[PDB]
């Protein structure tokens, strides 16, 4: 867990040296972005239960796996399926803000797929769900905002796949 | 401006299909008791003037300011056109009865009434107590038989006290 | 018996001088005297038609004042007072208006200018009601301003619209005031909603062929031998 | 089922089974035709179940099938069939097992919460289950309409 | 271990909530009422020897 | 808006009088119609469905040229006849309410205020809706005096319409 | 005819579109 | 407000308050008068605002005006209009406060609940609290807007 | 916690007897009542939120309580109040299966006065309330179980004032 | 936990108003205060230390308390002692920041009494060194916040006697 400021630091440090110009460079460009970053971490804030029903309802409603037979069948399934989009749009808001997927690899895409895989879950179909959960925010917060969303969205999808 | 007859014509335009059996009940026994209520309106409106004066009669022995100086209706014009209002109140209230229907009522007079009122800086819980005492004295003149066939006038009692009733509250 | 109240007039471009000069956003002007061939009086029934109803149908059309006019023995002043007491703009504009927007509207279109404020409105509504329409109708043609400004022998318009020099001198007042209010139409109850967006079919929602898909070469294939 | 809850319940006190709770488990083994019963009943008159529990739904409940309402467009009515044919279908899961494991196991854990997301009235769904009940239990005798009915409170409770 | 909210069919612990609230009951207390009923014992004690 | 009632109060009103005796008599008057009225309007609206069926059987025995030559108006195919039968219905349900009102007041305001302009830009011939009407007077069997209403009432129609 | 896509299959248990007739039929 | 927030946070973590939230009271000290503006702009046109607003709601979401639904008739419709008084005040208390902690604690606890008990549909209070957000922003500046419409944006994020 | 069984079991074991004629007789007065206290159980168990719903609609909501100034303004003190009548309702119910108001005085009455009175919550609307709460429970699951409610309903009252 | 703020905005909503003009007054009084209030709550963190030392060498220590016989012998005692007294500063100057006693009467005064009684510590040696505390604060950060950590420290008398 370590954002940009956190990594530019702990490669000087590694070193040993002190900052030099180009992590001055690197500072300078993640404190120009940190209020880009602010603005669509409220945005996206605002609209989290709706962003994870537009992606189901773009992706995964109306087809065989809200059928039975499918792993999103049961109210509890599809309960459980609401908690895990939930918990992609709030780490990739976290991933955001700290400028750096650390995060991502560390408490998401850790144990998620033996997990996944034990318990019988599709992840091509979660991986659908989670590129549908990026265009709907990419569609909220505007153009650069929505590809700095999608970059730890496809890390997410990366690391899942 | 909408009797009760073209209020089930409208409401089953907007529905779209023939009037039903249950309102055509409803509209006979309104054709049975329509007797008692034109002529409820015109027993209302014979003493018209007397229940006029009583009830401003009364107002202004209740709030002696309307007839003291520096009161709404103080001077003489002023006092003469609170008479105008209270008889036009009570005047389309009797037209609203006779339609059997409140729609003449907030229509033509009650809707910027209130409006009027508060522009004109005249006081509107003083006219609602004028409409409640007339609205009393109106179904009593209307209620209570001397030389009229018996027959069952208790239903207009019931409808002229909302009719009163709406005119009051819609003044404020 | 009771006279109107006393209300100030406000500042409006009616009241005022106003050099004006002949061009076309001054309204072409109707005028009994002159009109004297048999189409011309088309046009000017067709122009206070054009006031007083806002393009009346052939409903609404009254074939006796017309007649009448033709043959010349009716004033086009009478003209306007029969259209005003006539059923048809009784039924559209006193029916479904209160008495001041009432007032409002038949200050417009007879007078040819808005009223100076909503006090001249309450002032003027004593006088329909107790007196009829009848009689409020003839005594805003009595009043001297319809008079020097139209007189006995001119459809009246709505009179210095528009300054010089002005892309828009103002609404026309047939635009502007229409027979019905939002009050009338909440009773008629018009906003029931189109409700022609968000159907939510239940259809399964549809992919895009991954890369290296089967179908990707389906529509190729097609046009293939 | 009971004899899973009973098995269960006897597993965390580490003991066997009770008498009672054996005996328990002896009447519902008796009483298992009549649920069977209650089942065939429920399972056979499903289209008009459905039909008429629907019917009656948007008549109480027209504003769902409004304008605005969630189901809106012949497919929102008829999705919602489905949901009700759902819930009849886990109504008659629980009359065979005896108990409402099967019920609350399957589609009443999260249903507030997929309810939420999904946008839908959770009371009109309650609705929908109480005209469900009301054209079943019309269409049985007596102890059956109370044993079926049982189970369709239960689904009206856990609604609220 | 998770979030609790899609294993509850209702708000399943208000009365030890609500004792907690009041402080009648301390934490501890209110840690061993959430380790003895039901949902943890159909959670973690069920499927495991 | 022709009721009676309305008119008496529009009288009382444009003059500004206060209601009167000859007001009155229209109301006992009423009953002399709405005493059969409502009778005919519910005989009429039982009656309603083998009358509109037909009438347009009378229009297309009328008028074979309307079934037979294609056009947006005219009834060669399915979608046309169902436009007949939704505007013949649509006449006997004004007939209806204007039977049920007592005057001509809903039937002159739902349908006769804008007839021309419908029957000149959509090629609408108003002798369709003649036959129509002329069925549905001869085909009613109204008895007595609601029958006699209904002339008056369905000729104004036909003056309406011609 | 060898199709490459699913076959022309439809209506499965505990879909929507099933229950979209009787969507119809009711009020 | 930021303060009690603050020292919350400084009494939990047992020691004093840091240079920078002292820093954090003190811009906000000095911008008391701009959230001083901002309350009072809104406090101004609260009417305008509820009526614009509401109506925009029920052209949007008809169901909740249709019969059958919640705000249905003249009292229903005014004490939604009065639900959306209390949390366009509570938007203000929270302008005023700097901190999203009094509508917290005055109307955010238990909305789900409560609106579980009366039959409220909750996301159609989320759908009148977004009309009076996009209302309330446009009326203001919009660097005042981008004030208010995070307390209001944190509303509906709370509600939804 | 002890039944109608159990406080005679309790009663005949106190005084150290066996059973006697007359335990037998109130235990058959308890079968006989305890069948129709199954299905009033059922019927109120069936029907419990909108009987809530109806007790606070009947009783509490135009008044100064859930009104500002009262106890029962925010909505944390609306779910709170909810909560409390579906408790009264849930205890009041079971106490009618026991045929014993033990269990009220043990798990319902134990502290409630106390923090009541800490609280400021009103004693009297509670009242008002639960007995709003009892007829409405009268009026749907019937006469003679209406009674049985009826009583234990009034033991919480007796127990709260 | 309230502040100057919050105990406005609840004195408003419990009479179910809107702010009025004397509430911005007593807003703007609290702002006014709240500048020198930050500067003087710096002033305290900064030498918190040296005041509580100053205060128990004013008054504590040659006396029997720090002596033997006295509550405050033990070294254990004496730890609990200045780490009281650092509580009774830090909850002060909270206090002082919020403009407002109720922490005070939230966290401290809760059941300190009791546990005084229950342990024999000495009420007014403690009192004692609060007010000793309270001019040793006077004297380091001035007059008018002099008397500002005066009523709060008052406050915290006040709560223990
Ligand atoms: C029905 C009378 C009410 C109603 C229904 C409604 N349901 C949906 C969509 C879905 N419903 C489910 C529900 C379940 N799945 C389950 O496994 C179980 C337990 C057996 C239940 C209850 C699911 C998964 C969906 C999503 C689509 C799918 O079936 O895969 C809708 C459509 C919602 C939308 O946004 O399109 C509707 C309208 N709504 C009402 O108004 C009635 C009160
Ligand atoms: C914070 C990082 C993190 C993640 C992401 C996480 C996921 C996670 N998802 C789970 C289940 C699940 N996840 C899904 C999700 C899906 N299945 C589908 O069909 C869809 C394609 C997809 C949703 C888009 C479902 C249906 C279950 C339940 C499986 C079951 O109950 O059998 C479980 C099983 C245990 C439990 O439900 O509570 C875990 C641990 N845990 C974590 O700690
Ligand atoms: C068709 C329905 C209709 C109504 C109701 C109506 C009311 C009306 N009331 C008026 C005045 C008035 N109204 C009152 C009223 C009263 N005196 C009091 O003290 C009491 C508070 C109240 C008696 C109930 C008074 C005193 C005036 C005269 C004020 C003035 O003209 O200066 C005026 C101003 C014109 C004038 O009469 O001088 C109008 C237009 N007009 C309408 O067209
Ligand atoms: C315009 C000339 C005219 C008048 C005057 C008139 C009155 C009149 N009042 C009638 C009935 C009636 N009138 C009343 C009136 C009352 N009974 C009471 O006990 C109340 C105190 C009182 C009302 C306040 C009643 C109760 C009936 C019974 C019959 C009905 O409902 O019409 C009837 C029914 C028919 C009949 O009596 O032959 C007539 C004729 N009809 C007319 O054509
Ligand atoms: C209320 C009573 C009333 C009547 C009777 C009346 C008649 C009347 N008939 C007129 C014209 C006319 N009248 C006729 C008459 C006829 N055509 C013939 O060839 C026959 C000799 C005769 C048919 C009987 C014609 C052709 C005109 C049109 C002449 C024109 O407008 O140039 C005009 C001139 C206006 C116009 O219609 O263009 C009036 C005013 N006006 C009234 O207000
Ligand atoms: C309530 C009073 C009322 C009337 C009078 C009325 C007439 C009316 N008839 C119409 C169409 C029609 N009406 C007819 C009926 C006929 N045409 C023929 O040639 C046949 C002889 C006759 C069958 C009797 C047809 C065929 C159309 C279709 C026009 C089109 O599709 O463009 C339309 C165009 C509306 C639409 O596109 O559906 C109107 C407004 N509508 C009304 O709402
Ligand atoms: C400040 C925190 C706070 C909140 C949130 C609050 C809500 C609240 N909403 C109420 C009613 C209501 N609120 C609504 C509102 C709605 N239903 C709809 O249709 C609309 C979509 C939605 C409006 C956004 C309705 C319809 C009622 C009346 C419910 C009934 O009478 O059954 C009542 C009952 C009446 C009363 O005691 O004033 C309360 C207390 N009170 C509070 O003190
Ligand atoms: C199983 C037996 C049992 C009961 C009954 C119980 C009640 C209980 N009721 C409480 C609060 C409450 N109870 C009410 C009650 C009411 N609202 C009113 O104003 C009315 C007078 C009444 C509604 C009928 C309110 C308003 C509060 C919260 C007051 C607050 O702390 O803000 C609290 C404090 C914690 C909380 O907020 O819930 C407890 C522990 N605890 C138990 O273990």
């Amino acid at each position: 867990m370590q954002d940009a400021i956190t990594s530019v630091i702990n490669s000087a440090d590694v070193q040993g040296k002190y900052l030099d110009g180009s992590a001055m460079d690197k500072l300078k460009a993640y404190f120009t972005t940190g209020a880009l970053r602010v603005r669509a971490a409220s945005t996206i804030s605002a609209n989290a239960a709706a962003i994870v029903k537009e992606a189901v309802a773009k992706s995964l409603l109306y087809s065989d796996v809200t059928r039975p037979g499918g792993n999103m069948y049961t109210t509890r399934r599809y309960a459980a399926c609401i908690r895990d989009l939930d918990y992609y749009l709030r780490y990739a808001t976290y991933a955001m803000l700290a400028g750096d997927p650390s995060i991502l690899d560390e408490r998401v895409l850790n144990g998620l797929k033996e997990t996944y895989n034990s318990l019988g879950v599709p992840v091509g179909s979660t991986v659908q769900a989670i590129q549908a959960m990026k265009e709907v925010t990419a569609g909220l917060v505007g153009a650069d905002a929505g590809r700095e969303m999608g970059v730890y969205f496809d890390y997410i999808c990366s690391g899942l796949s | 401006m909408f009797d009760i007859f073209t209020r089930v014509v409208s409401q089953a335009d907007a529905r779209g299909e023939f009037i039903s059996s249950d309102k055509l009940e409803a509209l006979k026994k309104v054709v049975a008791e329509g007797t008692k209520r034109s002529d409820a309106v015109s027993r209302m409106t014979n003493n018209a003037s007397s229940i006029v004066t009583n009830a401003a009669r009364q107002l202004f022995a209740d709030q002696p300011q309307l007839i003291a100086p520096g009161g709404n209706a103080y001077t003489n014009r002023r006092m003469a056109a609170c008479l105008r209002d209270m008889e036009i109140i009570l005047r389309y209230v009797t037209y609203a009865t006779f339609t059997g229907d409140a729609s003449v009522l907030n229509d033509r007079c009650l809707n910027g009434l209130r409006e009027t009122y508060v522009a004109l800086g005249v006081p509107g819980a003083s006219v609602a107590a004028g409409v409640r005492a007339m609205g009393k004295a109106a179904v009593a003149i209307v209620m209570d038989p001397a030389g009229v066939t018996s027959g069952d006038c208790s239903s207009l009692q019931q409808e002229i006290e909302l009719y009163f009733e709406t005119a009051a509250k819609a003044v404020e | 018996t009771i006279p109107l109240l006393q209300y100030a007039p406000s500042s409006q471009n009616t009241r005022v001088a106003g050099y004006t000069v002949g061009g076309d956003e001054q309204p072409f002007v109707f005028t009994t005297d002159n009109v004297i061939s048999d189409s011309d009086f088309d046009v000017l029934i067709n122009a206070a038609y054009r006031q007083i109803f806002f393009h009346a149908f052939k409903c609404d059309r009254q074939q006796l004042l017309e007649s009448q006019l033709r043959n010349g023995q009716i004033t086009v002043r009478d003209f306007i007072r029969g259209l005003l007491l006539s059923e048809t703009f009784i039924d559209s504009f006193y029916n479904k208006n209160s008495n001041y927007r009432f007032v409002e509207q038949c200050i417009q279109r007879v007078l040819g200018r808005d009223p100076f404020s909503e006090q001249e409105k309450i002032a003027w509504s004593i006088v329909i009601c107790t007196k009829g329409l009848a009689a409020f109708v003839d005594q805003l043609l009595n009043t001297d301003e319809y008079m020097e400004n139209f007189g006995y022998d001119t459809v009246p318009y709505q009179r210095r619209r528009s300054l010089a020099s002005r892309e828009q001198g103002e609404i026309p007042f047939n635009i502007k005031s229409p027979r019905y209010d939002a009050y009338y139409r909440s009773q008629l109850g018009f906003p029931q909603v189109v409700w022609q967006n968000a159907v939510r079919r239940f259809r399964t929602p549809d992919r895009v062929p991954q890369a290296g898909d089967p179908a990707l070469f389906l529509n190729m294939a097609r046009s293939a031998q | 089922s009971i004899v899973t809850k009973s098995i269960v319940n006897a597993d965390a006190e580490a003991r066997y089974l009770s008498p009672g709770e054996l005996d328990r488990i002896k009447a519902f083994v008796t009483s298992g035709e009549s649920r069977l019963r209650i089942a065939e009943t429920l399972t056979g008159s499903r289209e008009r179940i459905i039909k008429s529990a629907g019917d009656a739904l948007f008549q109480k409940r027209p504003d769902v099938v409004s304008p605005g309402g969630n189901a809106y467009g012949e497919e929102m009515t008829a999705t919602c069939l489905r949901d009700m044919d759902y819930y009849l279908r886990l109504i008659t899961y629980g009359v065979v097992a005896g108990d409402v494991t099967p019920i609350e196991e399957i589609g009443l854990v999260g249903v507030r919460e997929m309810y939420k997301s999904l946008g839908t009235p959770v009371d009109a769904v309650a609705q929908a289950v109480r005209e469900m009940k009301a054209v079943a239990t019309g269409m049985m005798s007596g102890d059956d309409a109370a044993e079926a009915g049982a189970y369709f409170d239960y689904v009206i409770g856990a609604m609220e | 271990e998770r979030d609790i909210e899609p294993y509850i069919v209702d708000a399943q612990f208000t009365a030890l909530e609500s004792k907690l609230g009041n402080r009648e009951i301390n934490m501890k207390e209110f840690i061993e009422g959430l380790g003895c009923s039901e949902l943890y014992q159909k959670e973690f004690y069920t499927p495991y020897p | 808006m022709k009721t009676p009632l309305t008119e008496a109060v529009a009288l009382a009103d444009s003059q500004g009088r206060f209601l009167s005796n000859t007001e009155l008599q229209y109301l006992y008057g009423r009953l002399r119609q709405g005493a059969f009225a409502l009778e005919a309007a519910q005989t009429l609206t039982a009656k309603a469905d083998t009358l509109v069926n037909g009438a347009a059987q009378a229009v297309y025995s009328k008028f074979p040229y309307t079934t037979s030559t294609p056009g947006n108006n005219f009834a060669a195919d399915q979608r046309g006849k169902d436009k007949c039968a939704r505007d013949i219905g649509y006449y006997l349900r004004m007939v209806t309410y204007c039977l049920v009102a007592g005057g001509t007041g809903p039937m002159d305001e739902y349908l006769i205020a804008g007839v021309d302009e419908i029957n000149r830009t959509f090629d609408l011939s108003p002798s369709w809706y003649v036959e129509a009407l002329k069925h549905i007077k001869a085909n009613h069997g109204l008895t007595g005096d609601a029958a006699t209403e209904t002339n008056n009432y369905i000729d104004y129609a036909i003056n309406a319409l011609s």
